[PDB]
């Protein structure tokens, strides 16, 4: 239930946290611017816005009956598009982050230089998912291993 | 048972150582040069941040000491370039200065005769020729410067380396990764895992 | 080891022881343981011386 | 109912989610309701420091990424011587070788963006993302750390 | 117061414171017897060692 | 889990929650267990030769 919950709260902080919007830045301023110087550078500033719205829505429705030929069609679809928000989120962290983390299928781009944009939702993905993936088995798991050196013992 | 023887041886040584121690130185040494060890390590942990900024531009990012050189943002302000001297030489000179002498001269005619002194000598070894590894890894170286502050500046260095080639490589990040490694001397599961890890990694 | 370093508490050285113581008474042882060582111282012382 | 417012906001812051504030913080309440929890604290003190063992092999990995031969002329050458072868036969073839070488160097850075009616390519592009790299250092290590604390991969 | 024981120681212891308481111781026896049986071993050493 | 995906949320969600609670509860708990028995089982020898 711990992890449970840090993925509740993780949930909420998904695509809902800054940095990266014009806040915070504012704061720065103070610071402004740067210075000185130189060289180079440039300038610066810063921016703004903011603002926004919201809203609310939711629704649905588808129826038919005779929608079928959508559905059987897009049974076999998928795309990585959220599309949000937050019974969503939280059944999709759930889920990918239960498999083996890994993160939002959601990339996470433009880089250039000295970042938080990155840095933002990376720093958060990756300590988010290590901290309690190393840690929803090193429980389970540990406590599960330790119950029975216990008793054993 | 034892124891014782061883114791014885160881013682013686113691014784011587014691012778030485006493014795014384011148002035011283030890502690003083404790100050220069420990901020030795401070100064690892600088070289780690700005080896983040790597050269080229930049002075945008940065990173707070956090509670010793207030000089820093004086470092940062003509940034990497006078990082081509500033971890590179404060570094260098302290430690070989402060913790060579204390290192020696607490022990150096000690370690006669017994197998502990061996491998303190040992550590006269891993600390003396890696450390000038890191001397001679950024001066040439050779020278230058430085003071204040300034100026710054530067130158160169160178030387050678170249032839044849290887030629020429990546030379500075060779001290940086070295001197985490003494970051790795510091503590201790580290060696844990090692001392069972004799013929175990044959069960890899 | 560390549960065998407790002769040095526990015891050582011487030686172981024991303690045981017783207581114791015065013692106691412781112281012784304291004381031883011283022884050685012682040785040383022882040686020185021787015366 | 009413208202209420007051403041916040100033400045931006300004507002936030101000009732997920509450909600996390009062099952960090349930989280004190209990024990294991304490125990992994507990021995966690210097040694979440182990934790920056991995984090410093991958630094130096980093820069022995795309940075390191074999696979140059130099170584060659040486070778020469041786040359051539022888013888013888048978057958053869011659051879030779070659060379160159050288270169350059340069430087650058830047960036810016703004707008903000470029708006359509962030759009699109934030729906993106591309395996060309596209380098270096602040990336390569926020990448190794991504992936690389994934699942090596 | 118361015282014793218271016071014682315581017161112282316071114051112062250581320781104281306691150781071981208681118861057982021882002793018684035993002391007892000291006070039988003075209740016939220096009786008969004297008599 | 299944390469095959399970759509159409909407809200108030059973139509995933069907097979996607079905899922990684399973997958996880299964997982979780291969995993941490045939592991813990065999570590547990290890402590318990080795003791």
């Amino acid at each position: 239930a711990l992890a449970l919950i840090l993925v509740y709260l993780f949930s909420i902080v998904g695509y809902l946290f800054f940095k990266d919007d014009f806040i915070l830045e504012v704061d720065r301023l103070p610071n402004e611017t740067a210075g000185p110087e130189t060289g180079e550078s440039l300038a610066n500033d810063f921016l703004y816005s903011d603002v926004c719205r919201v809203e609310t829505g939711e629704n649905c429705t588808s129826p038919a009956p005779k929608e079928e030929l959508l559905p059987v069609e897009e049974t076999e679809q998928d795309k990585e598009h959220t599309c949000e928000t937050l019974l969503m989120c939280i059944v999709t962290v759930l889920s990918h982050g239960l498999r083996s983390g890994g993160g939002v299928g959601d990339v996470l781009r433009k880089p250039s230089k000295e970042e938080p944009l990155f840095a933002a939702r990376v720093i958060y993905d990756l300590l988010f998912f290590f901290m309690v993936i190393i840690i929803v088995l090193n429980l389970i798991f540990g406590v599960i291993i330790d119950t029975f050196a216990d008793l054993r013992s | 048972d034892f124891f014782l023887r061883s114791e014885d041886l160881f013682n013686e040584m113691n014784w011587q150582k014691k012778l030485r121690a006493q014795p014384v130185l011148y002035w011283c040494a030890r502690n003083m040069s404790f100050w220069s060890s420990i901020s030795f390590n401070l100064a690892v942990l600088m070289n780690l941040l700005v080896a983040f900024f790597y050269p080229f531009k930049g002075v945008r990012g940065g990173t707070l000491e956090p509670h010793w050189s207030g000089l820093l943002w004086t470092a940062m302000l003509i940034s990497l370039a006078i990082v081509i001297a500033l971890p590179k030489p404060h570094g260098i000179r302290a430690l070989i200065a402060s913790t060579i002498l204390r290192l020696i001269f607490s022990v150096g005619l000690q370690p006669t005769l017994f197998l502990l002194g061996a491998f303190n000598v040992c550590n006269k070894i891993i600390f003396l020729m890696s450390f000038v590894g890191n001397c001679g890894t950024f001066t040439r170286g050779y020278r230058a410067m430085v003071l204040d502050v300034e100026f710054l500046y530067h130158l160169l260095y160178l030387l050678i380396c170249a032839m044849g080639l290887f030629v020429h490589e990546f030379f500075y990040s060779l001290l940086l990764f070295d001197l985490v490694y003494r970051e790795e001397t510091l503590l201790n599961v580290i060696k844990s895992v090692t001392r069972n890890g004799r013929p175990i990694i044959l069960t890899a | 080891e560390k549960q065998k370093k407790e002769e040095i508490l526990k015891t050582t050285c011487f030686i172981c022881g024991l303690e045981r113581d017783k207581f114791d008474n015065k013692t106691v042882t412781f112281e012784e343981h304291i004381k031883e060582e011283h022884n050685m111282w012682h040785y040383l012382c022882f040686i020185v011386l021787v015366k | 109912h009413l208202l209420y417012l007051l403041i916040c906001a100033m400045g931006l812051f300004v507002h936030e989610f101000f009732y997920s504030l509450l909600l996390f913080d009062l099952v960090y309440r349930e989280e004190t309701l209990l024990n294991v929890i304490k125990s992994v604290t507990r021995n966690g003190r210097p040694i979440i420091l182990t934790a920056a063992l991995a984090l410093i092999l991958v630094y130096l990995f980093s820069i022995v990424g795309y940075l390191f031969f074999k696979d140059d002329f130099i170584l060659e050458v040486d070778r020469l011587p041786n040359e051539t072868a022888g013888p013888e036969t048978g057958e053869s073839l011659a051879n030779d070788f070659l060379y160159s070488d050288v270169c350059r160097v340069e430087t650058g850075e830047n960036c810016t963006s703004p707008a903000p009616k470029e708006e359509l390519l962030p759009v699109e592009e934030t729906e993106q993302d591309k395996e060309h790299t596209c380098e270096t250092l602040l990336m390569c290590i926020v990448t190794v750390l991504s992936h690389g604390l994934r699942s090596g991969g | 117061v118361k015282d014793s024981t218271e016071y014682t120681g315581p017161e112282s212891y316071v114051a112062e414171m250581i320781r104281e308481r306691n150781l071981d111781w208681f118861p057982r026896m021882r002793a018684m017897s035993l002391v007892s049986s000291d006070s039988e071993g003075e209740q016939n050493e220096l009786r008969n060692l004297q008599e």
